[PDB]
C-alpha cells in the first residue's frame, strides 16, 4: 500500500465474500432502477467487474 | 302484473355487470400498489394516498349504476 | 306492457356496459400510473396532471352512454 | 309460477356475475401479494396486512350483488 512516499506496508485484504461496506440502506428509498434484463443478471457481472477492477488497483 | 316478473331481471343485470366492472378494475388498480410497495416500502403512505385518490374515481359509474338499479328494483318496482 | 319495461332492460344494458368499460379502463391507466409513480415518487405531480389528461378522454363514451340511460328511463319512459 | 322461475334466474345472474368479478379481482391482488412476498419474506407480514386492507374494496359490489341477489332468493321469491 503506498501510504506516503517514505512509507509503504504489505496488507493481506479480503475480497471474497464481499465486506461490510461503510453504507447505510435508509438513502436507497429515494429511488430504484429499471433493470433491463433483470437484476439478478447484473449483480453477477458487477461483482465481477468489481473483483478485477480492485485486482487491477 | 308482468311488471313484477321483468323488473327484478332488469336490475339483477344492471348490477352484476357493475360488479364485475368494479371488482376487475379495483383488482388491477392494487396490484399495482401492492409491486410497487414491495418494490420500495416506506413509500407505502405516499402510494396508499395517491392509490386511494384514484379508486375514488373508479367506483363513480358503478356505483351510479348501483344506484339506479335499485331505485329501480324497489322504488320502481 | 312491455312497452315500459324493456326500455328497463335496455337502460340496464346500456349502463351495465358503459359501466364495465369505465372501470376496467380507469383500472388499467391508473395501475401503470401507480408504478410509474412508484419507481420515483418525486414526479408524482406531473404524472397525475397526465394522468388526469387522458382518464378525461377514457370517460368521453361512457359519459355519453350513463346519460342516455336517462333519457331512456324519463323521457321515453 | 311463471313469475317466480324469472326470480330463480335472477339470482342466478346476479350471484354468477358477483362470484366472477370478485373470484378474479381477489386472483389478480393476491397474486400481486404473493410475487411480492416472494421478493421480500422478511416483509410479509406487513404485505398481509396491506392485502388485506384492500382486498375489502374488491368485495365491495360483489358482496352487495349476493346482499340482493340472495334476499330476492328468499325474501322476495
Amino acid at each position: 500500500k503506498f501510504i506516503n512516499t517514505m512509507s509503504q506496508v504489505p496488507t493481506i485484504s479480503q475480497l471474497l465474500p464481499l465486506p461490510a461496506s461503510d453504507d447505510d440502506d435508509l438513502k436507497h428509498k429515494s429511488w430504484d432502477y429499471l433493470y433491463e434484463p433483470d437484476p439478478k443478471a447484473l449483480l453477477d457481472t458487477l461483482l465481477r467487474r468489481y473483483v478485477e477492477s480492485q485486482v487491477y488497483q | 302484473n308482468l311488471n313484477m316478473d321483468l323488473l327484478y331481471m332488469a336490475a339483477a343485470v344492471m348490477m352484476g355487470l357493475a360488479a364485475i366492472g368494479a371488482a376487475i378494475g379495483i383488482g388491477i388498480l392494487g396490484g399495482k400498489f401492492l409491486e410497487g410497495a414491495a418494490r420500495q416500502p416506506d413509500l407505502i403512505p405516499l402510494l396508499r394516498t395517491q392509490f386511494f385518490i384514484v379508486m375514488g374515481l373508479v367506483d363513480a359509474i358503478p356505483m351510479i349504476a348501483v344506484g339506479l338499479g335499485l331505485y329501480v328494483m324497489f322504488a320502481v318496482a
